[PDB]
């Protein structure tokens, strides 16, 4: 039954459940996430292990077994024995050092705790940029990816508040899922917001001449590189494409599409010009020397037509030679035995 | 299981005020900490400190609660060792395998 509302409450019950303190909780965990990093950062030293390697064993250890490693990506580390075996390291780690470990797991235990308090911040601001293209959900989801990574960079030690904090990195990771995902077809960050503007100044000029601007009008009021041609060509991509299925002339059952021919594909009439084309040229193909034709041959013919690396030893001056001899008598004997003369294309 | 604390006094609490006074960091004046009940393990005077923080000088200030929160669980201190499955729980001190 309908989405966005469990989830819009699922947020609320263990948001409206755990709101977090304006400070203090912030700042404690806030401690708790840094003093992780820093942790781990040393794990990596005494243990001659990969930071990423840390990260993932200790999150599973909290997050998931060994269930949520196999199907989200492939078998590269041993489900049972790489993670376990690992943390049998860590724990193994004399009290100096596993002092750490504690303060890892207790450290990316608090991301956890920090990362919830503020999924309805993300709400909230998500409730504004809507409308652009993208679900309402997508437009949260693509908030909270951007929540945590205003997580891993937040420093308590530089006293202003996180909440704020988290507004920037969040509308950051908002628009760019807009800009990337909202067309079909790929335009860049570039000209998007040059295609805003030209939205704008179309108004602007609709404000007073009346006159819907000439792509003159438009060019003049955007600013230095803009010509006519550039305007109209702008348009033309700030487009939507047309749905390739939709309701054409006495609309009722004439699906569109059936309506756009084809090219690719040969119709009879050409499918039998290559099989005369072939043949034809085929069989005077034959009474050549074919040690210069068979070059040119395959040359347009095989590959791809450079006269100079054209031929394997001889120098250029005997290609040319039987080349444009052969071809001449080659166009000679056919003048009598007149096959390609009426051009089978 | 309370948390963070305020002022009234400090007994057998956390190691954060342990800086705001060196004299239990350093030296060991906190068995004469005490005002005055030794002419006639945490403690502290009646009120001398805010909450929590780094005291240089007030460079990690936090003014404000005091949550208690009650979890259900069972707290042990001092486990020790029963090796007929594999090790569970923890020492005194030394492996705490887990």
């Amino acid at each position: 039954k309908i989405s966005t509302s469990d989830p819009v409450r699922q947020y609320l019950h263990e948001i409206g459940q755990v709101p977090l303190l304006t400070l203090e909780e912030e700042v404690e965990l806030a401690r708790k996430v840094e003093e992780g990093m820093e942790a781990i950062k040393k794990l990596s030293e005494i243990t001659g292990l990969d930071p990423d390697l840390i990260r993932e064993v200790v999150r599973a250890k909290i997050l998931g077994s060994a269930r949520v490693r196999h199907i989200p990506g492939l078998k590269e580390t041993l489900d049972p024995k790489t993670v376990e075996e690992i943390d049998q390291k860590l724990k193994s780690l004399p009290k100096e050092h596993k002092r750490y470990l504690h303060i890892a797991r207790e450290g990316e235990a608090a991301r956890q705790h920090l990362i919830e308090a503020n999924l309805r911040l993300v709400v909230s601001i998500a409730k504004k940029y809507t409308g652009r293209g993208l679900s309402f959900l997508d437009l949260i989801q693509e908030g909270n990816q951007g929540l945590i990574r205003a997580v891993e960079k937040f420093e308590y030690k530089r006293r202003f508040k996180f909440s704020t904090y988290a507004t920037w990195w969040i509308r950051q990771a908002i628009n760019r899922a807009i800009a990337d995902q909202a067309r079909t077809i790929r335009i860049p960050v570039h000209m998007v917001e040059t295609i805003n503007k030209l939205s704008r100044t179309a108004r602007q000029l609709q404000q007073e001449l009346g006159r819907e601007p000439t792509y003159e009008e438009i060019a003049e009021a955007m600013g230095p590189g803009w010509d006519a041609k550039r305007v109209e060509e702008t348009l033309k991509i700030a487009q939507e494409p047309v749905s390739l299925e939709t309701p054409i002339g006495d609309e009722k059952d004439s699906f569109y599409g059936d309506f756009i021919p084809d090219e690719h594909l040969p119709s009879p009439v050409d499918a039998a010009t290559q099989s005369l084309l072939s043949e034809e040229l085929e069989k005077a193909l034959s009474k050549l020397s074919e040690r210069e034709a068979m070059v040119l041959k395959l040359r347009k013919g095989l590959i791809d037509g450079e006269e100079v690396g054209a031929f394997f030893g001889v120098t250029r001056e005997r290609i040319r030679q039987i080349e444009n001899k052969a071809l001449r008598k080659l166009k000679y004997h056919e003048s009598r035995t007149r096959k390609l003369r009426d051009f089978l294309d | 299981r309370v948390e963070y604390v305020k002022k009234e006094r400090a007994g057998l609490r956390l190691p954060l005020a342990a800086w705001v006074e060196k004299e239990a960091y350093k030296p060991g004046e906190i068995l004469a900490e005490l005002p005055e009940p030794y002419l006639f393990g945490d403690k502290i005077v009646a009120a001398i400190d805010p909450e929590e923080e780094v005291i240089a000088e007030a460079e990690g200030v936090v003014h404000l609660h005091e949550p208690a929160s009650i979890l259900v669980v069972k707290a042990r201190v001092y486990p020790f060792e029963d090796d007929v499955e594999v090790s569970t729980g923890d020492r005194v001190a030394p492996g705490d395998v887990l």
